[PDB]
Order: C-alpha cells, then structure tokens, then sequence
C-alpha cells in the first residue's frame, strides 16, 4: 500500500512510513518529501500541501519556508506568492514586498495599496503635500522640507503576469462495440436412405 | 539506457542518452530499436551481443535526438528478436522505457504604436519587440516570419 | 509535534484526533462530543 | 475611420512551428485614440538663480 500523502518511506520493505519534514509536502507515496516550491509555505509537520500565502506576507526563507509574516511597516505586498530571499535587503525579494516609496506608504501591513500620503491642511485654507524622507516611511512629513532633489533611486518595471493555464486535452476515445461472431454451425445433412 | 547531458531544455542543447543491453547466457544477434516521441527506426539497427549477464552494459550505439516543444518524451528502446528486414516482426523483449520532463522555451512580445492615438485616415507604425526566453543555442541562427 | 499515523482500520471508537477543541481520552466510557452519555460501554477502551 | 478600441492580433512562425500557441489567445494591443491634448503647467523654485 502507498504511504498516504504526508509521509514518506526511503527504503525498500518498511512497514511504516516516516512523518514529512516540517515544511515540506507529499503525495500519495514519495520516496522523499518534496520542499515547497517558490514562495509558499506549509508550516507545519506531514502536511500534504504547502499553501501559497496570501498578498501583504512574505515567506520566512525561500524554499523551505516555515511562517508567512506580513510585510514590515513601510512594505507591501502586490502578490500572493511573495517571498524573501533570504540574501540581500532582508525580507525583500523580486515577487516580495517592496517598500512604495517617497509618495506611497502603508505604515498597517495590511494591503497592497500604499497610500499616496495624506495632503495636510494648514487651517482651514492651506494645503501642503507629504512626502516620505526614506524610501517607505511610516508617518508622512509634509513637504518642503529635507532637501527633496536627494531622491535618486532605481526605478523598476513590473514584468507582465503569467498567461492562463492551457485547457485539459480531449479524453481517450472509448472502445468500440464488440463485432458479430462467425454464424451458427448448419444443421447436419439427412443420412442415406437405405 | 540513461541520459548523459542532463538537465533536458527541449529544443535546447542536445538530448543524449545511451544503453546498455545484457543477457544471461546464450547471447547472439539482437535487433535492438530506438523510438522517440514519434516513430521508430525503418532499418532497425543491429545489435551485437557479447558480453555476459553478469556485464550489464553493453556496447551499443550512443545515438542522441533533438526533440520539440515541452511534452514529455517517453523514449522507448524495442529490442525486436527475429530479424526484421524480411518484413516479419520481431519479440519485444525488454522495452524499459524512460520518461524525462523538458523545459519548453516561451517567446515575449511587446507593441508600440506611432502615432499614439489613431487618428482617422492617417498611417500608423506598430513596432513590436520580439524576446526569447534564456539565451540563443549557439551557432544557431532563427528566422521568423510574423 | 505529535505525530499522526497513517490511515488505520479501528472498529468503532478509536478515533485518531478530535476536533475543534476536545481532548482525546483513552477510556472505555461512551462519550458525544464532550459531555459522556455511558461509562463502561465498550468492552476494550478507545479513544474518545 | 478613427476608433476608440483597437484590437490587433500578430502571429508568428519559427519555420513550420508558430511562437503563439494556438490554444492560448493571440497577443491583443489596447493603444489608445482620440488624440489627447497634454497641456503642461510648471513650477519654479525659486525664481532667481
């Protein structure tokens, strides 16, 4: 009998099968667990799938994933599938949060959206713009103030997203009816009279 | 029959794999077939069997195919026992057939209008940027027709 | 963590795990949900 | 005739085999019309250099 999915067996002739890493997921049998691939995670022992976390997360680590946390404070996540790296800037990655900057800000890893800052009004007539001193800042800061003509970053392009799944292909045709057999044997001839 | 190059990107590189075929005891004239994705050999090669059981591999011919697009390959080797070339067919024997993944190659494309809002009555340039995906196999050129 | 095996045959009580909020006991007693409605009902004790 | 939603579909073939697989749809371009008019304001600061 296969070793039903969360388990895995990795010698021949065992009569139980060892629980999955934490981590990991299986199928109906698997000489070894398979990691989970990308940016999900299964967070827990013997699961039998890892989820692909929600938009506004980020896995722990690429892979081999345990938790997905949200973004920090002046983060976002535009994809389900966003993970860190693990390797450079920490928790940031190319489906992973970014940090929407100068005119956007979150501060409340909750969307996706980064607000655009609130433009303050001094009084009831004036109306000044905010605008963020680091990247993704936390609380605005109106502008003209903190030398503006600094921001000098790369600017990125998103990649288009991937086409739909191609439709499941004509099934096997059936067999046909079987054929008529050979006819019935004659009747056997009258004997010679006498 | 294993695959030597490894790592098989569809059309990319070469798809190389060799066989090895042993018998037990009594071992003589084999017609041993290779068949890909999509037909089999018409001359059916010749196999010579000298070696002994106890020798798994032996010398066959190391014979390598460029497959297309990102199906699954499933490549069959059909060892034929009686000859062949007299139009009888020959005794499966082994097969053992081994099925390897590929990676299919996607193509990008980008479009670009000028002018940029049609007008009625005046002429348009529709310029499209056409990328492939990894690199170019080397010293292969390509010509598309759109 | 706790391990939990593979599908195997029980006859009645034997369960592998509850859920939402029941801690599983290794009695005779007949019990639904968590609140017992028998004592010594099953001949050889199962998890409820 | 000028129109407001343009659609155009490009297929193309490496040899035989075409790049755009018939089962997924054709490449659609959405570029635009009625020939806007951008009108351009400037700021300065400050006035004197």
């Amino acid at each position: 009998k296969p070793c039903q999915p969360g388990r895995y067996q990795n010698s021949i002739g065992q009569r139980v099968c060892k629980p999955c890493d934490m981590g990991t997921y299986s199928r109906y049998g698997g000489e070894l667990c398979t990691k989970c691939p990308a940016g999900t995670v299964a967070s827990k022992t013997g699961s039998s799938q890892c989820t692909p976390c929600a938009a506004g997360f980020y896995a722990n680590a690429p892979d081999s994933a345990t938790s997905c946390r949200a973004c920090p404070r002046g983060y976002y996540g535009p994809y389900s599938g966003a993970y860190a790296d693990n390797l450079g800037d920490e928790f940031e990655g190319p489906r992973g949060c970014y940090k929407c900057p100068y005119d956007f800000f979150a501060d409340r890893p909750g969307v996706r959206q980064c607000t655009a800052c609130p433009p303050l009004d001094l009084g009831g007539g004036n109306l000044v713009e905010q605008c963020t001193e680091d990247l993704g800042s936390q609380r605005c800061k109106p502008c003209s103030l903190l030398s503006k003509p600094k921001t000098a970053r790369t600017e990125q392009s998103p990649p288009p997203p991937s086409p739909s799944p191609p439709p499941p292909p004509p099934p096997s045709p059936r067999p046909p009816s079987p054929n008529p057999p050979s006819p019935r044997p004659p009747s056997p001839a009258p004997p010679s009279p006498n | 029959l294993a695959k030597t190059t490894a790592d098989p990107v569809t059309t990319d590189d070469t798809i190389a794999f060799s066989a090895g075929a042993k018998h037990l005891s009594s071992t003589s004239q084999v017609w041993w077939t290779i068949d890909y994705g999509a037909g089999e050999s018409s001359p059916r090669t010749a196999l010579t069997m000298t070696n002994v059981g106890a020798a798994a591999p032996n010398a066959i011919a190391s014979l390598s195919n460029q497959y297309t697009s990102g199906g699954t390959k499933l490549a069959t080797l059909r060892i034929y026992d009686r000859d062949g070339v007299g139009a009888n067919t020959g005794l499966l024997l082994a097969s053992t057939t081994v099925t390897f993944t590929v990676t299919p190659v996607l193509y990008a494309l980008e479009s670009a209008v000028e002018p940029f809002s049609p007008i009625a009555t005046v002429a348009a340039k529709w310029s499209f940027r056409i990328q492939r995906s990894k690199a170019t196999p080397a010293g292969v050129t390509e010509s598309i027709k759109c | 963590p706790t391990n939990v095996p593979q599908r195997v045959p029980l006859p009645k009580g034997f369960r592998t795990t509850c859920f939402d909020g029941y801690e599983l006991i290794f009695s005779n007693d007949n019990y639904t949900n968590g609140v017992r409605v028998a004592v010594d009902a099953y001949p050889y004790p199962v998890g409820q | 005739a000028a129109a407001a939603s343009l659609q155009g579909k490009l297929q193309c073939f490496i040899g035989s085999t075409p790049l755009w697989d018939p089962y997924y749809p054709t490449p659609v371009f959405q570029v635009l019309a009625a020939a806007p008019t951008y009108t351009l304001s400037a700021s300065v600061t400050p006035a004197v250099v």
